């Protein structure tokens, strides 16, 4: 019972991460703003503060 | 107080009835103690820890893996059900 509990709160772990970042990838304007940050390091790395 | 022989035999093995009887009135009692790690020892005895407090522990969260995936599969048949019968309805 005791190894059945712990499988399923790894479960849970997951499952919470995966609602979170579904939030995250929910949101368009987080999505837009990391695609433009891969353009920019496509044309500028350095700039990491813009 | 003299007592027949077969008397004395009744009694001598009345007595270590009685001491094995309570030795397995201890034992039960052991198996009966939900003391598992309240009192000085380290394995369980049947109790919450083996039942409601444990297997509940388990079946609040069981579902989250057997009975969701029906839910969901019935919510989706649902729906459906119910775009089936409003648009026949509303199509007459």
């Amino acid at each position: 019972c005791k190894s059945t509990n712990s499988i399923l709160d790894s479960w849970i772990n997951i499952h919470s991460q995966a609602g979170y970042i579904h939030k995250l990838m929910s949101d368009q304007t987080y999505l837009k703003l990391i695609n433009d940050r891969l353009h920019n390091e496509n044309v500028n790395t350095n700039d990491e503060d813009g | 107080h003299n007592l027949s022989p077969l008397q004395q035999e009744v009694l001598d093995k009345y007595k270590q009835l009685s001491l094995d009887l309570k030795a397995l009135d201890e034992t039960i009692k052991e198996l009966n103690y939900s003391q598992h790690r309240q009192q000085h020892s380290q394995q369980e005895t049947v109790s919450p820890d083996e039942i409601l407090q444990e297997m509940r522990d388990i079946e609040v969260k069981i579902g989250l893996v057997g009975t969701l995936l029906k839910g969901s599969v019935y919510s989706l048949i649902l729906q459906r059900k119910q775009e089936q019968e409003s648009l026949g309805s509303n199509s007459k």
